[PDB]
RNA sequence: AAGAACCUUACCAGGUCUUGACAUCCUCUGACAAUCCUAGAGAUAGGACGUCCCCUUCGGGGGCAGAGUGACAGGUGGUGCAUGGUUGUCGUCAGCUCGUGUCGUGAGAUGUUGGGUUAAGUCCCGCAACGAGCGCAACCCUUGAUCUUAGUUGCCAGCAUUCAGUUGGGCACUCUAAGGUGACUGCCGGUGACAAACCGGAGGAAGGUGGGGAUGACGUCAAAUCAUCAUGCCCCUUAUGACCUGGGCUACACACGUGCUACAAUGGACAGAACAAAGGGCAGCGAAACCGCGAGGUUAAGCCAAUCCCACAAAUCUGUUCUCAGUUCGGAUCGCAGUCUGCAACUCGACUGCGUGAAGCUGGAAUCGCUAGUAAUCGCGGAUCAGCAUGCCGCGGUGAAUACGUUCC
């Protein structure tokens, strides 16, 4: 009964942009479609960075700026071509890492 | 410190980054092109002026929207100027471009503009004290819960060095919802450069839910 | 070093080759001290460029795998105050 | 001599090993992270300027 | 789908455990291994088994537990808090004696993140005047 | 300020009592509960082997025998130091007892650490050894010079 | 200094250039650019093979080179006793001030003192003062409890399957990240003016600013950085500039600061067994198979990664063995033979095999850290990075002793 299915994945630094993008990318899945799996959470990987405060010495004082990387997955049992043609247009967001695979 | 920049704290919790995008195979190259766009907008800062440019990119696309106190300076007559700028940027970025424009209401309220203006006043060799007073009066005309301002380096050419600051109303940088605008500027008198700083407390932001 | 093999810059190779086949010229300066001594190179005397001054160096049969520039120390001794 | 140094770097090295990392915004070599090719101070000032998401600062 | 059993998650310092109090002989099972075997010897294992003995004594219920993360003592402590909370879910009435026992809460504590300029997230290597 | 709360130790299963757990705390080095565990059980075993008696009894008599009744406390009010004798807190009593116990046990020089802990604890049982001698020395520094610490301070 | 073999590098020595290595204006031709040979250490010069492109009725447009030319360009040159900018320090200490008014000839004072209370100028009450601003606090992040939404690459309990959560299935649970719940002295009791607050107890996953981080107030030290950048002034310019080879930044009689490894039987050595977290990876991580004692190599699957790889956790536990000594303690120093990276490992790289087996058997005077998951200690990862991490930044394992107290520093 198992069969290959399209499984779009999203990635972004900001999360509000990411789950707004998730809602926008599943909303097209809902119309002219069926089932529509929700956006399941992924572990997310941050990158820490310690940098010196002073231009010269005083290495004892520093600061940690870091960049987290969120990830998400979305699925749909029915390929439904009409919402795939609808999928081609995406006004938002400029900052998103959608990836399509079947 | 002794004074950490509020702009380095406000971002994230209460304000958006000046340039948002995603990366990507080349995180550096997007940053290079964007910093170059800053380098040319800085050339546009010479007279047309700008408070800030917001930037967005999505693979072979860019959204370098501008907001400025004087919108017609960059548009020109017939809109030819924004087009020529669009070509000058298209020649460099190597990708499609469509620069946007915005006209801020009560533009004096913005920290970048008042800081650039008082800096130009320092270029005009007007007394720095009276200039800061006119700053506080003008921002008072702008209407705000609290405002602070500061200048450093040579002042009137007197003494080896001096630093001054004036303020009125609450200016709570330690507040995490303060939404305080921050600005810096660099005057260039023959006696020497003049450091410029200004803090603008727009007021607390109340979180929403639906 | 490692394998295949010791590495002269290669100009010294043709130089010592021509000097071996004929002429038998003696005493020649070199800036490239990195080159290792070779069996074909034997018996030659090279002025070694330490930097400050060239130091002439005869080549005994015993020396091959040692670097040609190793024999001349750039370092100046010692220098110390009250000896003994 | 930073102009001579960036001129030295932008030109192709005689050997590929020679290419040390350096930021474009400033000509200072040394202590430049390779992953972002920015100055520690370059990245510092841009960090107060805010160039990338997000939080910032000193979490976890 | 078999006979009814209670279960209680129990973690400590990044070491999580999933106990299952199935009634039976009372022999304990950790990762398909005996507690006498999985952590020899180790006497502390009896301290992992103490809360059941401190409460009336004794059933004794069989335990099928699956634990992951942490070291041996940490995962064993996870077995302890895990059988403790499961015993809490056994009957509501027992909880009163449990207040005297403490033996719950799992006090969250774990090694502190290192401070910059410090080796032990508190310790400073050295100081010297002049 | 004020007094601080102190945690009670998890009781040792063998022999039940928490005080033995206090020994598990003190004898331990490099943060190893297991090494203290092995030396503890081997200690009970070697006590079981020579001169038969309950380990808890000889241990109890030993710890009762190694607690000082008084302790001096140096204070420089003027020229040269001046120790002040005072009655010891029972927690401080067992603390000094166990610390001088493990310390002198460490220096016994025997090839087996457990056997010399045994010889030491039996020396405490027999009113002898370096530990009892040291408590006696503290007893000498005390009493003989308690007059400055009579009821003054 | 988040990587000095060359480069970096600035400094030295030698060899070379003067509108220049780098930017612009002019006139001005011409595409620019490369393919090799010759001489040289390179730097570059001497030759040929070569470029001679794109839009225009001929003026041109375009990068770009070359030529000359005045301009200029250039300095990690001097000045942090000219600075902007950025950062230490007292100090995450609770103070520093202003508006109005009052008092004082005046400077100044009152407010900010006093009583109680607090980590706090914290709150409360009173007070010739009433307010307010910058801080503390709160607001944020992280950690812990729980719910809801959402179940793959992650998850395996209930079911069958298998060498294997691996494969059917399950999407409970662990786990994952969004929105919520929760702590506020609030509930009780006592003290206190019935105020603030403290103490005790209950409730509770966490109790009395829960733990940690971020958050550093007016200012002090003419504190640090002209050498990140920017630059006032001063100085140099066929040279304080530029190119290159080699050096040096690693010196060596010694002093000091700061780490690492040990001086050993709670141990060393061997064998077996067992528990992590977090991070990194496509110019990359590189499994498995095979070759070599080892380091690595040959070859190559998979992985843009909750899939796969870096990758095995180490202490520990279980036994065997040595039986108290410069030792089966420790590893220094050096020799020989290999290996990774790189045009290239002499100066001045790392690692391995073999051999050699310093000193040190716990350290004077003196001095440092730390109140609990802290000290103690064991391994792992990353930034750095061709190669080079005992340093730095993190991750987790194991995990205490003591705090009577403000006499003294």
């Amino acid at each position: 009964m198992a069969k290959q299915k399209i499984r779009i994945r999203l990635k972004a630094y900001d999360h509000r942009i990411l789950d707004q993008s998730a809602e926008k990318i599943v909303e097209t899945a809902k119309r002219s479609g069926a089932s529509v799996s929700g956006p399941i959470p992924l572990p997310t990987e941050k990158s820490v960075y310690t940098i010196l405060r002073a231009v010269h010495k005083y290495k004892d004082s520093r600061e940690q700026f870091e960049m987290r990387t969120h990830k998400r997955l979305i699925d749909i049992v029915n390929p439904t071509p009409q919402t795939v043609d609808a999928l081609m247009r995406l006004d938002l967001p400029s900052g998103v890492d959608i990836e399509i695979k079947l | 410190g002794q004074k950490v920049n509020p702009v380095g704290l406000r971002i994230g919790v209460i304000r958006d980054w000046e340039s948002k995008w995603y990366a990507g195979k080349d995180y550096a190259d997007f940053l290079h092109e964007d910093l170059k766009i800053r380098e040319y907008i800085s050339k546009r800062l010479s007279d047309a002026s700008v408070s800030k440019v917001e930037i967005e990119r999505a693979a072979n696309r860019v959204n370098i929207t501008i907001h400025t106190a004087k919108p017609g300076m960059v548009i020109g007559k017939g809109g030819s100027e924004v087009e020529a700028l669009r070509k000058a940027l298209n020649s460099l970025t190597g990708k499609r471009v469509h620069i946007n424009i915005l006209e801020i209401k009560r533009a004096d309220l913005d920290a970048q503009l008042v800081a650039d203006n008082i800096a130009r006043q320092l270029e005009n060799r007007v007394s720095f004290r009276r200039a800061q007073k006119q700053q506080i009066q003008r921002t008072m005309r702008a209407g705000a819960q609290g405002v602070k301002t500061m200048v450093s380096g040579r002042l009137g050419g007197a003494d080896i060095a001096r630093s001054e600051y004036y303020s009125e109303g609450t200016v709570p940088l330690h507040t995490l919802r303060a939404d305080i605008d921050y600005a810096t500027s660099e005057a260039d008198t023959t006696y020497g450069k003049l450091g410029v700083k200004v803090w603008i407390y727009r007021g607390e932001v109340l979180p929403t839910k639906k | 070093s490692l394998k295949k093999g010791p590495f002269v810059d290669g100009h010294l190779m043709t130089k010592i080759e021509k000097l071996n086949e004929t002429d038998k010229k003696q005493v020649v300066k070199t800036w490239s001290r990195r080159s290792t001594i070779f069996p074909q190179f034997i018996g030659h005397t090279i002025a070694v460029y330490d930097g400050r001054k060239h130091v002439p160096v005869f080549i005994s049969e015993d020396m091959v795998g040692h670097k040609l520039g190793e024999f001349a120390p750039t370092r100046t001794y010692k220098g110390h105050a009250s000896d003994d | 001599a930073k102009k001579s140094m960036i001129a030295k770097q932008q030109r192709t090295p005689k050997f590929k090993v020679q290419e040390y990392t350096r930021c474009e915004r400033c000509g200072r070599p040394h202590s430049v992270i390779r992953k972002f090719k920015l100055c520690r101070i370059c990245f510092r000032e841009l960090a107060y300027k805010g160039q990338i998401p997000g939080v910032k600062k000193a979490s976890w | 789908m078999a006979q009814v059993q209670y279960y209680g998650t129990g973690r400590r310092k990044s070491s999580v455990a999933r106990v299952r109090l199935v009634p039976g002989e009372g022999r304990i099972v950790v990762n398909n291994r005996e507690i006498s075997e999985h952590i020899p010897s180790a006497a502390l294992i009896e301290d992992i088994k103490q809360p059941l003995t401190l409460t009336e004594t004794a059933g004794t219920y069989d335990v099928l537990v699956n634990v992951h993360g942490g070291g041996l003592s940490g995962q064993a402590g996870a077995i302890r808090h895990g059988i403790a909370r499961a015993l809490l879910e056994a009957d509501p009435e027992y909880r009163t004696t449990l207040k005297r026992a403490g033996l719950l809460t799992r006090d969250a504590r774990m090694k502190e993140r290192k401070k910059y300029g410090l080796k032990g997230a508190r310790r400073a290597p050295q100081f010297s005047k002049r | 300020k004020g007094p601080v709360a102190k945690r009670d130790v998890l009781p040792d299963p063998i022999y039940n009592s928490k005080l033995v757990s206090r020994l598990i705390n003190k004898m331990m080095i490099d943060g190893k509960k297991g090494k203290s565990q092995t030396i503890l059980y081997k200690s009970f075993d070697i006590i079981k082997e020579r001169t038969g008696n309950d380990a808890m009894e000889v241990f109890e008599q030993a710890l009762k025998n190694i607690m000082p009744v008084l302790e001096v406390k140096a204070r420089r009010v003027g020229g040269a130091n001046y120790q002040v004798p005072v009655e010891v807190r029972p927690e401080r009593r067992t603390t000094l007892g166990l610390r001088w116990l493990v310390n002198y046990a460490r220096l016994r020089g025997e090839k087996t650490m457990e056997e010399r802990l045994a010889n030491e604890i039996l020396d405490a049982a027999n009113n002898t050894g370096a530990a009892v001698k040291k408590r006696e020395d503290t007893h000498k520094m005390a009493e003989a010079n308690k007059a400055f610490a009579h009821y003054r301070w």
